[PDB]
């Protein structure tokens, strides 16, 4: 009855705010089409518009901020996270103080269903070919590529040393459109600048220009998980729990640095 | 001392083992210069 | 050894087993990293053309080279692996290769 009476209060809450469901329509429509972060400007400002459609005062911004993440945990268990400022990353939930803002997925796995999810797709795949979802899936996969590669790369890896990672996969950095995504790689490295992925880094060294380094992104960094991070890493090799603390440990060195902890 | 003797060994293996090797290699790139020394010529007669 | 087809020809096929092989220590080498692969193979190839010599058509003079290529590559890659006992770079191959049934 915990959940039955939650829900008829966040309901009554919500005879208190339609505003709630009208933002989240647009959190998840703008993720959607976009896989987007939102800024603390834009939450005020819909919410401004949000009060004077409703033509009722503006209530406390962290009271609806709490509010919404409260109802699409009940309805959805996930959590509306704030991000740091950027000016935080190279100089409690803050929430209402919180500047960028975007949604997590809370629960653990269920390893069996995750699997099974893997089996479709390899029915999928193996039907494919000699895509929204999987043109994605390729660009995130290179994405998950790249990052293990700023792991190897302590957090930094220059320009070009990516670009020849880029070419030990096969990637043609020839300026073709992407296989798929018909795209520049460029395009996607901007995306995840946009999509707060990576972090590009140019510096004007008075003998060899502007050179460019990259390192993690608080989209990635806030999403990523450790102990997911591990298990991820166990996956890709197939693991078991053997070498369990010493990889966490090795992975521990690659990190570094990597995040602001 | 003694780690200095499971140092020096360790060394031992590691250079000798992959000197010979590298000497591997060597032949290896000794035949292959054959191969171009031998066949290209089989170029040269054949397109003449 | 100057024009006899069945010697060109097992020459071929002894070379295609061998591409064969040579992938199979390809996936061993990703794994693991041996170089006596390498070794041999370079020695099966070159004892062939051996055999070869003598035998004057293109063909398998352009396929004795795709196998110089490959075996040298081998080479290489097992003394990178042999120096010392990356990961990821062996590990995200892996991964692909794995996702390479």
């Amino acid at each position: 009855d915990v959940d039955l009476t939650e829900d008829l209060a966040v309901a009554k809450i919500v005879k208190e705010n339609p505003v709630a469901r009208k933002m989240v329509r647009y959190i998840l429509s703008r993720g959607e089409s976009q896989n987007s972060i939102i800024t603390r400007n834009k939450l005020q400002s819909v919410i401004h518009e949000a009060a004077r459609e409703e033509n009722i005062a503006k209530p406390s911004f962290s009271k609806m901020f709490m509010d919404i993440n409260a109802i699409l945990y009940n309805v959805y268990g996930f959590e509306l996270q704030g991000l740091p400022s950027k000016n935080n990353m190279n100089a409690e939930p803050l929430g209402h103080r919180a500047q960028k803002f975007i949604l997590l997925n809370n629960v653990p796995h269920s390893k069996n269903f995750d699997d099974f999810k893997i089996l479709q797709s390899a029915h999928t795949y193996e039907e494919l070919i000699v895509l929204s979802t999987d043109r994605d899936l390729v660009y995130k996969g290179v994405l998950s590529v790249i990052l293990c590669i700023v792991f190897f790369s302590k957090n930094n890896i220059l320009h070009q040393e990516l670009i020849k990672f880029l070419e030990t996969f096969g990637i043609p950095s020839d300026g073709s459109k992407i296989a798929i995504l018909n795209i520049t790689i460029e395009d996607l490295i901007k995306s995840l600048e946009k999509r707060e992925y990576i972090v590009r880094l140019e510096e004007k060294s008075d003998t060899d220009g502007e050179v460019i380094s990259y390192r993690i992104g608080r989209r990635t960094q806030a999403e990523l998980g450790l102990e997911s991070l591990e298990k991820l890493v166990q996956e890709i090799m197939g693991l078991e729990k053997e070498q369990t603390k010493s990889l966490h440990d090795d992975i521990i060195k690659s990190i570094g640095d990597s995040y602001s902890i | 001392q003694e780690e200095v003797i499971a140092l020096f060994e360790k060394c031992r293996n590691k250079y000798k083992e992959g000197q010979k090797k590298y000497m591997e290699i060597d032949e290896a790139l000794n035949r292959l210069h054959n191969s171009l020394k031998a066949r290209d010529q089989n170029y040269k007669n054949a397109e003449k | 050894k100057d024009g006899d087809p069945q010697l060109e020809f097992k020459v071929l096929q002894g070379y295609r087993d061998l591409e064969s092989e040579m992938h199979k220590g390809r996936a061993q080498v990703t794994r693991t990293g041996d170089i006596g692969v390498a070794m041999d193979n370079l020695n099966a190839v070159d004892s062939l053309f051996n055999k070869v010599i003598g035998i004057k058509n293109n063909g398998l003079f352009a396929h004795d080279a795709r196998a110089m290529v490959s075996i040298s590559e081998l080479a290489q890659i097992s003394v990178r692996n042999l120096k010392f006992d990356a990961d990821e770079q062996s590990a995200a191959d892996q991964q692909e290769e794995s996702d390479g049934d």
